[PDB]
């Protein structure tokens, strides 16, 4: 019955990644932190972690713990697409939000000239906008053909050209851009380290953005790296390894992104 | 120098009873307090 | 030589102690309490991009004026929350403002020494004889407006003839607030120098100059009735017929910012820079409940003419107006 | 009739509309404070950053008569009781005057001139020389905004200060300090300066403002160091205890000059790294012409080091 226990782990990570990014949007609905673009990012990425976190976590537990698929394949492909969005705007708001943090670092005389409310309401359009999911569920681009047809399975085998393409649009691109924006922004503040240093006498912030850097690097790196290799290798990728491994470490990275993220005086009215 | 002058304007005062203030103080609060808002024709 | 002074000082101190006949508590002790009232923002009048300073209510009820901290002023109705008329201030700030009772004229004071009183139906006109900001206007009149600076000496102007018609001085620290009475025969000033004197209204002469509280008087505002009114938590309330501190008014540690009492006065409105205003019993003496809906320090309260309901100007930029 | 409610709708978004407009500009200035002691030089920095000035010879001649009459009061008669008695102003007065300068009454006390208030021995030579060049040069708000960015200077000038109090949103209040007056009345004025500095710095309402002191007249500091007429030893006992910094960057040069410049300078910055605000000490003569400069670096190293600081690195 140890089938059991992992269901029961399951659905506590489920309660988690709901509640990790419901408090910190009732508290920036309830309070006054609004209209505030780095708060509005903060609270967008919430958002998409609580909808990840709703709709498709659970629904991928039940098809992990019963083989079945109960449901039809309409709504499949829906859930399909529902979690690729996710999955998109998580990395592209936590690209989003370190590109504002670079540009408030580099030019701070432009820093509140470039943020605006109308500029962050489009920025956050564009990010959820940037198709990549509703492709799939048009195109029908996402060898085992029965499961794709069969009503019992869901098994996600795809084109090999596809995936490339947007594993890369959706987190190769990301990557680089969070990793030369926050090195930027760590020899700014290490500059200024120096600078205060002048004075005689009388680095945290390197682990401080470290944490922030490393837990989307060791929460997202492997899975698109094994997505990549079964998408070029084919016989390399065991199944459950791939799922496993996949679903549940990207699926945490919500949770640890709400965790990331004043607040506590927020976190405390209630 | 003019602080004598002031002094000298202050020292002559009809003070009234503490006791009889207060009781009329009392009393003006007793009076107004039927009509303190502090729901059908508030304009809230 | 000053050994007078300090004889006429004592012989005061001394006819106002024995002036004491009843302590207010014991009255108080039969009065009933007032009860837990919990105020609600059943308005919010948001949208002015500052620190506002300022927080007037109008005769008519209905409209309020507040100042900005970058100098933007702005008519408010409260029915609405629309901003009826937003005229910014020549000087970038302001430290006060003042609504008319004909309404024909909204008063505007500032930290440019110079006062300026804008004609809602434009500056009709520029008071700038007192010397220092100005620390705070009630328009008597139509025609005169109290102004009040940190020169520590107050003074009355005539608005048509833009000159200080009187003078008003005396106190040792800079006064930072005045209010006038209903009667308008008379009003009070709160100074630097802890200090509170009823000047009359024509004479300039000090009824009954008080300097009970131990930091710098903040702010003072009559009692309906006008036979009395009331940087430290602590503050007193004096009555004018006995010239004596009505009630002391433990937690609370932060700085008193504004005063207003309520219609029927039992409620003395009282909010601080601690973010949330404590209202608290004027007879009862008693703390009943308080209200908190922003964020910065409270700058100034009020309270209508018809006591419908209270404001609470703070420098959150936003005048949750509490019910 | 719901035209009323049509109209005050109209006048609100109006209202809205205009304010939305302005909000850019509200927010993009950049205010500074230039809280600067009495008497230290602040207009001349406020001059070099940005009919009178024969009005102006004429103040400062009569005030430098009233220093000649405050003279008489610490410590060509009738030429100098001609000023003396036509010292207060709603040909024969002003040559009165210039030969009172030229007496030898008047070097002493400017010599002596350190209990003394005076504006300007300088303009006195050149008021008895006698607008000239430079002679005018040797809330007042100020709108000087750079290429850059838009900076717009507000000037204050109380010992209450609680104009101090009122402001909380400046981006870096100036406080120009003359380090040469440091002789000149219980308590020296450069003392007095370091604790209006303290309390500056140690301000409740003023809490996450930083402070760029910029250490005025650091030429007549360096002059009246030369001469060893009142050594700073006297006036501070702690400066003998004193020895020259390990870090100095000497211009082209005087180790005793340099070492009183680091000693009030590490004096200021005692205070100011105490306890948030960050202190931005600077040593400038008048001739310096990159003031505005040196405050936009300090300004762009003031939100960098503020964001870095607001829940970040
Ligand atoms: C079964 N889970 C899916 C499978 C494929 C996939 C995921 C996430 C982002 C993508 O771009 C994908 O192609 C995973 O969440």
């Amino acid at each position: 019955v140890w089938v059991v226990g992992m269901g029961i782990v399951m659905s506590l990570i489920v309660l988690a990644i709901v509640f990790g990014n419901v408090l910190v949007i009732t508290a920036i609905a309830k309070f006054e932190r609004l209209q505030t673009v780095t708060n509005y990012f903060i609270t967008s990425l919430a958002c998409a972690d609580l909808v990840m976190g709703l709709a498709v976590v659970p629904f991928g537990a039940a098809h992990i713990l019963t083989k079945t698929w109960t449901f039809g394949n309409f709504w499949c492909e829906f859930w399909t697409s529902i979690d690729v969005l996710c999955v998109t705007a998580s990395i592209e708001t936590l690209c989003v939000i370190a590109v504002d943090r670079y540009f408030a670092i580099t030019s701070p005389f432009k820093y509140q000239s470039l943020l605006t409310k109308n500029k962050a309401r489009v920025i956050i359009l564009m990010v959820w906008i940037v198709l990549t999911s509703f492709l799939p569920i048009q195109m029908h681009w996402y060898e085992a053909i029965n499961c794709y047809a069969e009503e019992t399975c869901c098994d996600f085998f795809t084109n090999q050209a596809y995936a490339i393409a947007s594993s890369i649009v959706s987190f190769y691109v990301p990557l680089v851009i969070m990793v030369f924006v926050y090195s930027r922004v760590f020899q700014e503040a290490k500059r200024q380290l120096q600078k205060i240093d002048k004075s005689e006498g009388r680095h945290k912030a390197l682990k401080t953005l470290g944490i922030i850097m490393g837990t989307f690097t060791l929460c997202w790196l492997p899975f698109f790296i094994v997505n990549i290799v079964h998408v070029i290798q084919d016989n390399l990728i065991r199944k459950e390894v791939y799922i496993l491994l996949n679903w549940i470490g990207y699926v945490n990275s919500g949770f640890n992104p709400l965790i990331y993220c004043d607040f506590r005086i927020a976190f405390q009215e209630l | 120098r003019k602080l004598v002058e002031q002094l000298k304007m202050e020292a002559n005062i009809d003070r009234i009873k503490v006791s009889k203030a207060a009781a009329d103080l009392m009393a003006y609060c007793e009076a107004h307090a039927k009509e303190d808002p502090l729901a059908s024709e508030n304009p809230f | 030589l000053r050994q007078e002074a300090e004889q006429l000082k004592n012989q005061i101190r001394d006819a106002r102690k024995a002036c004491a006949d009843a302590t207010l508590s014991q009255i108080t002790n039969n009065i009933d309490p007032v009860g837990r009232i919990q105020m609600r923002t059943r308005r919010t009048l948001r949208g002015h991009l500052a620190k506002i300073y300022a927080m007037h209510w109008g005769t008519d009820s209905r409209l309020l004026v507040s100042a900005s901290q970058d100098g933007k002023l702005i008519i408010w109705d409260s029915y609405t929350t629309n901003k009826v008329h937003a005229i910014p201030l020549r000087s970038s700030w302001v430290m006060t403002c003042a609504y008319a009772p004909s309404g024909n004229y909204v008063a505007c004071g500032g930290l440019d020494n110079i006062c300026s009183i804008y004609n809602l139906k434009r500056v009709s006109r520029e008071l700038a004889g007192h010397t220092g900001y100005l620390s705070c206007c009630r328009f008597l009149d139509d025609n005169q407006i109290v102004t009040s600076s940190g020169d520590t000496t107050c003074a009355l102007w005539d608005i048509e003839t833009g000159q200080q018609t009187t003078t008003f001085t005396g106190h040792t620290g800079d006064v930072m607030s005045l209010s006038l009475a209903p009667d308008t025969r008379l009003f009070v000033s709160g100074a630097c120098d802890a200090s509170a004197k009823l000047w009359d209204v024509r004479e300039g002469m000090c009824r009954q100059t008080f300097t009970g509280h131990e930091s710098d008087i903040n702010a003072i505002c009559f009692f309906p009735n006008g036979n009395a009114f009331a940087d430290d938590a602590t503050c007193r309330l004096f009555d004018l017929r006995a010239d004596q501190e009505l009630m002391t008014y433990d937690n609370i540690i932060c700085g008193i910012t504004s005063v207003s009492f309520s219609k029927s006065g039992r409620l003395l409105l009282a909010g601080y820079d601690d973010f949330n205003c404590n209202v608290w019993d004027a007879l009862k003496a008693d703390r009943a409940g308080v209200l908190a809906g922003h964020d910065n320090r409270v700058s100034c309260l009020g309270v209508t003419d018809d006591g419908m309901a209270v404001a609470t100007g703070s420098w959150d930029s936003f005048l949750k107006i509490w019910n | 009739q719901r035209n009323e409610e049509k109209a005050q709708r109209e006048a609100n978004k109006k209202i809205e509309k205009q304010l939305q407009k302005d909000k850019q500009v509200y927010r993009a200035t950049h205010r500074l404070l230039l809280l600067g002691a009495g008497e230290s030089g602040k207009s001349t920095i406020v001059k070099q950053m940005r009919t009178k000035v024969q009005d102006i010879k004429n103040n400062l001649k009569e005030a430098i008569e009233t220093i000649v009459a405050a003279m008489s009061n610490l410590v060509n008669q009738f030429r100098v009781d001609y000023i003396l008695s036509v010292m207060n102003v709603p040909p024969e007065f002003y040559e009165h005057a210039k030969a009172l300068w030229e007496d030898e009454g008047v070097r002493a006390c400017y010599e002596r001139s350190n209990e003394y208030q005076l504006i300007a021995q300088y303009f006195l030579d050149k008021i008895d020389v006698i607008p000239s060049d430079q002679d005018l040069l040797r809330i007042f708000e100020t709108k000087f905004q750079v290429d850059k960015v838009n900076f717009h200077m507000f000037d204050v000038g109380d010992e209450r200060r609680k104009w101090i109090q009122c402001f909380n949103d400046v981006t870096a209040i100036i406080f120009v300090v003359a380090s040469s007056s440091y002789n000149m009345n219980q308590t020296n004025r450069l003392q007095e300066a370091l604790n209006l500095f303290k309390s500056i710095w140690n301000n409740r309402w003023l809490r996450t403002i930083s402070v760029i002191l910029f250490l005025n007249k650091q030429d007549l500091l360096a002059e009246k160091v030369l001469a060893g007429k009142s050594k700073i030893e006297d006036y501070f006992p702690e400066f003998a205890r004193y020895t020259t910094p390990e870090d100095a960057t000497p211009e082209p040069e005087d180790p005793r000059v340099t070492r009183a410049k680091y000693f009030i300078r590490d004096e200021f910055l005692r205070i100011s790294t105490a306890s948030r605000h960050y202190c931005y000490p600077h040593f400038t003569c008048a001739v310096d012409t990159e003031n505005i400069r040196r405050v936009f670096n300090d300004c762009r190293d003031i939100i960098q080091r503020m964001h870095l600081r607001q829940y970040e690195l």
